[PDB]
């Protein structure tokens, strides 16, 4: 049906996932189920407040930052900020992973059999399932991406797991299509983690024990949960439309708001409709607005239904076939759908605002692509490649030195083109920071190629500019406080793109290579000397050179050896041009020939320079 | 234009714990009858009780000699005035001593009050936020039905300082107290107009005043609507349980018009009554007035980006001039002669002067945000432009002058843009080498002045008194020049052998 086309999971897989989640109540920490070519790893739900909030976690939402080595991809590639997940769920997952269990061995055995891996779960088990899938994606899919190695994740009323960076990382890697989170309209569990710990500390255990398969307590818990949900939804919609910047900024110090956000495709379910949503902000607004009470009778009934709907997934999966399905993000007349799901006119306004912000992001990406396609823009890079560089290497000094010293009309127009390109790229960066571009823009192949080309071509010109105006005498070293943010962003995007198949972090690879260079100093002082060094990026080569040409040798011996070691691979990759840096008038050669004859002999670059 | 945020901002404010906590503190302070300081959820609340008095409506300027000083609000030309009774009660209650000592150690402080207590709480928050240094904690003020505090100059001074978002004034559409003060009184800070159905925020003083006028002319009258603030807070804080559709009529298909209709119905008026149409027009006008400065700032940023090649041209011209063999400096290369390079740098200078004239004139006219010049981007842009281009403008002026009637550059001939840029830069060690550009922008103008002065001093040799006096006014110029060059805060083109500075130096020393 249309559901299978949109989500990639049919009714058979959903029914099997639900059955596995049912049998997961008994078995300890997970339950593997075989059916044809499909193996399902259901996870056991748990109904103790120690399992939703971590007792030793002194935060009011029970959240913790992921380690960028266990889940390396779950972060902001340009910014560097890692994702955040519920600590209790992560601890449960890490208990399930531990080599002292058979989970990892069974997963490897299922991967080797070319089976379809499905992680499924109910309540807290659904949250674990989500985490497990990401684990799988960080460990097997990204290492050798094949169609068979594609997992599926099916959760039934699962709580929120990660923050906005989690969902952004899922969407950038194009993994959000794998996750499917069935939510029944009034189920309180998907909205519980939107409250503060202090708001529900007194009433959580009773309601949790009631969820496990006083009316005052249930009503009070529902009221507090929905109050915090309303605050979070209002602040979120007010922020994503850029409304009231200063007002929100001043309240933000006084506001303590849940960070958890929907991740993956959600499917809201009624007695007659089945609405699929892929927009995380639209799902947050729907979570708030689909459980408000129409009138006093329904208000009296909501706290009961909010708990009996946590056990309605049996009927949901049995009767999914005879429900009218539609896709919210796809269709444009969202009025009838949301009205049937019980959203009010104001709620409809805010859901529509979320969807239109997504469309604005898509159109911003289209504008950026159209700009970087214009020949006027491409001609600047072409001119720097074809007319500036060959002429400046015919003058026997290199374009870095020509730009930094000589005042040719060619140098002036190179400076002008540098400024205009920097303008275009700073504009795109400003769009990224304001979250105005789609999630996978940082993962686009065309953007990565073009940005890498621009960085490799022009960053030497920006370093020549930085040193021609003598900023290093007042603003400090370029690699410390002078480097433009867009250059770091481009470098990080390219590094992620190339190194993510091997499951390594770029700085870890750099540290492995420098350790392999076998310097004369041990780990602590080499790590201390290579602080803000210009040897972590090829395009910053010249920056490091300007930090080394004025200093005595013995102070910079380790840095010079690091530069020597990185040069070969930099030249091979094309990060550093070889026809430029080895010319007679080049600054690098002139400084290098001043090094001691001992180093000049034992350096790996005798064959390039004569004295 | 596209999104209605007035009702949303109000919903954001209503949904917070600060709302109900502030009202609870106000109720406790009213019941006890004195100032209370309380801690809820890690936030400190200063609740100031409603104090009965006899006089309200007399404005007095802010006190410059007293324990209660206001360094922040003294810029507005018409001295910011406040209600006299409020300040007198501030002194009588000794809030300063009883507050600055009891809030030590706190990190989040909310100040709140009902009726007169609200006007006092706004005054005290303004005092805390208006000291010479920002306080050790962040201060937010919430007032409930407070009468207006000061005059329009005070409101403009608050808004220009970016303090208006630290104030929220909940006002019922039937509370007559804030709507009835003397017309010399002006509001400030975000106002939350609420009713039984919802709230709407307005953060523009003029639009708030228009809303007050509309409410006065149309809405009903009562006095217990001021004691209904308890019911209003409770009713507003529990709408998240209820789905609130647009009751009565069908929303416009447009998103912005539907938002405006929802806001109008939140205030309680129908979209078919004269009150409804007046309120809807007020809301639309307020959103437009908020929107316009951001659009103008974006357009000016685009225009600044489009102009950068001109500044690059002037930088190149300086480089080629001080890299040339005549060694005149770009000042003299631009003033003495007229070459192709001089023609092109003239074109770039004209473009730069035009653009920055437009920017300054838009800033002064108040078509741009008050936080415009405080932004460090425009600080850098103006700084670099002034440093590179002002000597060129001085060269142009003394090139196109009459030697006597043209006078001089600083004595009333300087463009207003450079003075405004001086304001902007001031509003925000020895140098190892020479500076890239001369730090004293008007250096060359003063040099031309001193050249005329020395011409006059040598013009007469039979008036030793005039020689002595011209020497008295020549010595501070050469002292200033020596101070500028010793610190090496001048570009190398000032020391060029054929630069006008060098020949004037030689002439003055041979003159002694």
């Amino acid at each position: 049906m249309a559901f299978e086309a949109l989500t990639g999971i049919n009714g058979d897989l959903i029914t099997r996932s639900w059955s596995a989640s049912k049998q997961a109540y008994l078995t300890e920490r997970y339950h593997k189920e075989e059916a044809g070519a499909v193996v399902i790893f259901a996870f056991q739900p748990s109904f103790s407040e120690k399992d939703f909030f971590d007792p030793d976690n002194k935060s009011s939402f029970g959240e913790i930052k992921l380690n960028r080595v266990q889940f390396p991809c779950m972060r902001k590639i340009g910014k560097g900020d890692v994702a955040t997940v519920n600590e209790a769920f992560l601890k449960n997952l890490e208990a399930i992973i531990d080599p002292r269990t058979s989970f990892q061995a069974s997963v490897e055995m299922a991967v080797r059999s070319r089976k379809q891996i499905v992680f499924t779960g109910h309540s807290s088990g659904g949250a674990t399932a989500i985490l497990a899938t990401v684990w799988y994606l960080e460990k097997y899919f990204i290492r050798n991406p094949n169609v068979y190695l594609e997992p599926r994740c099916v959760t039934f009323g699962a709580p929120l797991v990660g923050d906005s960076i989690f969902s952004h990382a899922l969407g950038r890697e194009k993994w959000s299509r794998f996750f499917v989170n069935f939510v029944s309209r009034f189920d309180i569990v998907p909205r519980i983690m939107l409250a503060r710990k202090a708001s529900v500390e007194e009433t959580l255990p009773h309601v949790l024990a009631q969820l496990d398969p006083s009316e005052q307590r249930i009503t009070e818990f529902y009221t507090r949960v929905m109050r915090d949900t309303s605050t979070v939804a209002n602040q979120a919609v007010c922020e994503l439309t850029g409304s009231a910047e200063a007002f929100l900024e001043t309240l933000s110090s006084f506001l303590e708001l849940s960070p958890y956000r929907p991740a993956g495709t959600f499917v809201f379910s009624t007695e007659k409709r089945l609405v699929a949503v892929n927009n995380s902000d639209a799902i947050l607004q729907m979570l708030f607005y689909t459980s408000q009470a129409s009138d006093e009778q329904e208000w009296s009934l909501i706290p009961f239904r909010s708990i009996r709907d946590h056990h309605s997934y049996e009927e949901l999966v049995q009767s999914m076939g005879k429900k009218l399905f539609n896709h919210l993000d796809g269709e444009n007349s969202i009025e009838s759908t949301l009205n049937d799901l019980g959203v009010s006119t104001r709620g409809r306004q805010y859901v529509q605002a979320a969807l239109e912000e997504e469309k604005k992001r898509v159109e911003n990406q289209k504008k950026i692509i159209q700009v970087i396609e214009q020949e006027r823009f491409l001609k600047k890079l072409a001119w720097i490649e074809d007319e500036y560089k060959p002429k400046c290497q015919a003058h026997k000094n290199g374009y870095y030195d020509s730009f930094k010293v000589s005042n040719e009309e060619n140098d002036f127009k190179a400076n002008v083109k540098r400024a205009e390109l920097a303008g275009v790229f700073d504009e795109v960066l400003g769009l990224m920071k304001k979250c105005q571009l789609p999630d996978e823009f940082e993962g686009d192949i065309d953007w990565i190629k073009l940005a890498t080309r621009y960085r490799r071509l022009v960053e030497p010109l920006d370093i020549a500019n930085y040193h021609r105006h003598l900023k290093n005498e007042d603003t400090g070293p370029y690699m410390k406080r002078g480097r433009p943010t867009r250059y770091i962003y481009a470098q990080r995007g390219y590094e992620h793109y190339i190194l993510k198949p091997n499951g390594m972090i770029a700085e870890d690879v750099f540290w492995n290579k420098v350790n392999g260079l076998n310097l004369g100093l041990q780990l602590e002082e080499i790590q201390e000397t290579l602080k803000n060094s210009g040897s972590e990026c090829g395009s910053c080569f010249w920056a490091e050179v300007e930090e080394l040409k004025g200093k005595p040798y013995e102070e910079v011996e380790v840095r010079v050896k690091t530069l020597e070691g990185m040069l070969g691979e930099w030249i091979t990759d094309g990060e550093v041009d070889d026809k430029e840096i080895f010319l007679e008038g080049s600054t690098f050669r002139k400084w290098w020939i001043t090094l001691p004859k001992n180093h000049k002999s034992h350096s790996p670059l005798r064959d390039y320079m004569m004295d | 234009c596209r999104f209605e945020t007035s009702e949303l901002q109000a919903s954001v404010m209503i949904s917070t714990p600060l709302f109900t906590d502030s009202w609870s503190s106000c109720n406790t302070a009213n019941c006890n009858g004195s100032i209370k300081i309380h801690d809820i959820a890690g936030i400190t609340y200063v609740a100031i009780p409603a104090v009965s008095m006899i006089q309200l409506g007399n404005l007095v300027g802010l006190p410059v000699t007293g324990d209660v000083l206001f360094p922040g609000l003294s810029s507005d030309e018409p001295l910011p005035m406040v209600d006299a009774a409020i300040l007198k009660l501030f002194l009588q209650l000794k809030i300063k001593e009883g507050l600055e000592l009891e809030l030590l150690g706190k990190k989040l402080v909310v100040i709140t009050g009902h009726s007169t207590g609200g006007a006092l709480a706004a005054f005290t928050a303004l005092w805390l936020l208006s000291q010479s240094s920002p306080p050790s904690f962040r201060v937010f003020c919430i007032t409930f039905g407070s009468p207006l505090l000061g005059n329009q100059s005070l409101s403009t001074s608050i808004s220009r300082s970016r303090l208006a978002h630290n104030f929220c004034h909940v006002v019922s559409i039937h509370d007559l107290v804030p709507r009835s003060s003397n017309e010399q009184f002006w509001p400030f800070g975000t106002y939350l107009f609420c009713s039984d159905k919802g709230g709407v925020c307005l953060d523009n003083a003029g639009s708030v005043r228009l809303m007050f006028n509309i409410l006065n002319t149309t809405a009903t009258q009562n006095t217990e609507e001021h004691q209904r603030y308890g019911h209003y807070v409770f009713t507003l804080s529990h709408m998240f349980l209820k789905s609130r559709s647009f009751l009565g009529g069908s929303i416009p298909d447009n998103s912005y018009q539907a938002g405006v209709a929802l806001a109008v119905e939140a205030l309680g008026f129908s979209n078919d009554d004269t009150s409804g149409v007046l309120v809807k027009e007020c809301i639309e006008t307020a959103t437009r007035i908020v929107r316009a400065p951001i659009l103008r700032s974006a357009e000016l940023a685009n225009e600044l980006a489009s102009v950068l090649p001109a500044r690059l041209e002037i930088q190149w011209y300086k480089d080629r001039c001080d890299a040339s063999e005549e060694q005149l400096g770009y000042y003299d290369f631009f003033k003495r002669y007229s070459l192709k390079r001089d023609f092109k740098v003239n074109m770039s200078r004209i473009r730069l002067a035009k653009f920055w004239d437009t920017v300054i004139k838009m800033v002064e006219t108040n078509e741009l945000p008050f936080d415009f010049h405080l932004g460090k981007k425009w600080i850098y842009a103006s700084q670099f432009y002034q440093l590179l281009a002002e000597p060129l403008d001085i060269a142009n002026f003394y090139k196109n002058r009459d030697i006597k009637t043209g006078g001089h550059y600083l004595e009333g001939n300087r463009p207003k843009r450079y003075e405004v840029i001086d304001k902007w830069q001031k509003g925000v060690c020895v140098r190892s080498r020479y500076a890239s550009t001369t730090q004293d922008t008007c250096f060359w103008a003063k040099l031309e002045q001193a050249k005329e002065w020395l011409d006059e001093a040598r013009k007469e040799s039979s008036d030793p008194q005039r020689r002595s006096l011209l020497r008295e006014k020549i010595v501070p110029f050469e002292s200033y020049a020596n101070t500028l060059v010793t610190k090496k805060e001048v570009s190398l083109d000032v020391k060029a052998k054929n630069s006008s500075y060098s020949v004037w130096e030689a002439n003055l020393k041979e003159f002694k």
